[PDB]
């Protein structure tokens, strides 16, 4: 797995 | 004071110039308040220009988004002042007779923009500023020495009942004839001629339109010149010119550097 990070636009 | 006097210790007091204006730019928007808008979130936040730089948020606002770097400029939504520089040349009136005139910059802004065109001799006040310039735009690297402006505050250039009892009178007609130019002996019917020409007809839509157009001839050394320059004192804004060459005047329009300049006729 790589390092990564989930990025959400209902946040908006 | 003038142009030629100002001096380093002037360089943030409230002056006073005169002087003759060349040319104006057109208004350049100046950035009052940067707008910055979140690219992850959409959140927006307004940042006052402060001394000419943008404080951009290293972070976002929003301590429930907070991304660094995520701010973007959204320069149509920005706030914009109006600025305009205006090139003021020294007067003939204030110069040393073996040199060229000098001229000053100066800045002016909002409704003071478009408070003079080329050509208006004008006062202005404002404080006078300096500034550093680049050595390249590439590079903070600055000049040792500082453009100089001013910053202008202010800007200034250089009835009835009376109307209707004169029309009254009988004798108007050779009362203002003879008042066109009393200084000249008596040729009353072209004084006559050139105050009903200074009035002129009235226009039609459908052209025909109010204009009455003179010639005098005869010998050269007599008034008729006196006589021009007279009705080119009264007219509003009627000009004196003659019949060919160009002292930087002329009579017809005419393409030149590409510009079209329009003559002393238009
Ligand atoms: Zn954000």
């Amino acid at each position: 797995s790589f390092k990564s990070r989930a990025l959400n636009h209902v946040k908006k | 004071k003038g142009m030629r006097e100002l001096n380093p210790n002037d360089i943030d007091k409230l002056i006073n110039l005169k002087g003759l204006v060349l040319r104006s730019t057109p208004v350049i928007p100046d950035m009052k308040v940067a707008f910055f808008k979140c690219n992850v979130c959409d959140h927006t936040m307004a940042v006052e220009i402060d001394r000419g730089v943008i404080q951009e948020p290293a972070r976002c606002e929003r301590i429930d988004c907070n991304e660094p770097n995520s701010m973007s400029l959204i320069h149509n939504r920005c706030s914009f002042a109006d600025k305009q520089v205006i090139k003021l040349q020294e007067t003939p009136d204030f110069v040393p007779d073996g040199q060229t005139p000098h001229s000053i910059s100066l800045c002016v802004y909002d409704e003071l923009v478009d408070s003079c065109r080329a050509g208006d001799r004008i006062e202005v006040t404002g404080t006078f500023r300096s500034i550093p310039i680049r050595a390249n735009s590439r590079q903070r690297v600055l000049k040792s020495l500082y453009k100089t402006y001013v910053d202008v505050v202010h800007v200034k250039k250089v009835d009835l009942a009376k109307i209707r009892e004169v029309a009254a009178r009988e004798d108007l007609y050779s009362l203002l004839a003879r008042s066109i130019a009393p200084s000249i002996y008596e040729l009353e019917d072209v004084k006559k001629g050139i105050l009903l020409q200074l009035f002129g007809g009235t226009n039609k839509t459908f052209r025909y339109r109010g204009d009455i157009n003179i010639l005098l001839c005869g010998d050269p050394s007599t008034s008729k010149s006196q006589i021009l320059q007279y009705v080119h004192k009264i007219t509003p804004r009627g000009v004196y010119t003659s019949g060919k060459g160009s002292s930087a005047v002329g009579l017809t329009a005419y393409i030149t550097r590409l510009v079209l300049e329009s003559g002393a006729l238009v």
